[PDB]
């Protein structure tokens, strides 16, 4: 015989509790990436991250490692 | 090669009575000269430089 139900009450904050955020936790990482392949994207033709980021990746960072001849650059 | 040769026909027969001021020597570098051709025309003329230190 049962007297009582047997439950308890997790812990949850703004209606959230850690179950439920936690099957959210990757979803925040992709949408992480989106976002940082979004802004590396709108930042790719500032010339520091072609020089800090872009030109340092292998094989593909030559992409970005254009030298204008010099008898061609009037500055 | 036709801008540049073109640049030449301006710059021996035009030049006498026509002006081409909205074009500075750093126009011409990789369009029709390299950088030391258009420094060497540009040496070549005296500009008005700010006044001496007794003015
Ligand atoms: C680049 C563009 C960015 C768009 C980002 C959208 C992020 C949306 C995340 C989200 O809604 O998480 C909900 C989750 C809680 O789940 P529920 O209680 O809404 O079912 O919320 C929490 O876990 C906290």
């Amino acid at each position: 015989y049962v007297k009582k139900p047997s439950y308890k009450i997790v812990p949850h904050f703004l209606g959230f509790n850690i179950p439920t955020v936690s099957k959210w936790i990757p979803i925040f990482g992709i949408w992480g990436a989106a976002a940082g392949i979004g802004a590396l994207f709108l930042i790719e033709g500032v010339p520091r991250t072609r020089q800090d980021i872009l030109s340092k990746i292998p094989i593909i960072g030559e992409h970005w490692i254009r030298e204008i001849p010099a008898s061609d650059n009037p500055f | 090669a036709s801008l540049r040769r073109g640049y030449q026909v301006y710059k021996e027969v035009c030049a006498a009575c026509h002006s081409l001021d909205r074009i500075a020597w750093r126009n011409l570098v990789g369009v029709t000269h390299t950088t030391d051709e258009a420094k060497a025309f540009a040496e070549e003329l005296e500009y008005d430089d700010e006044p001496d230190d007794e003015g």
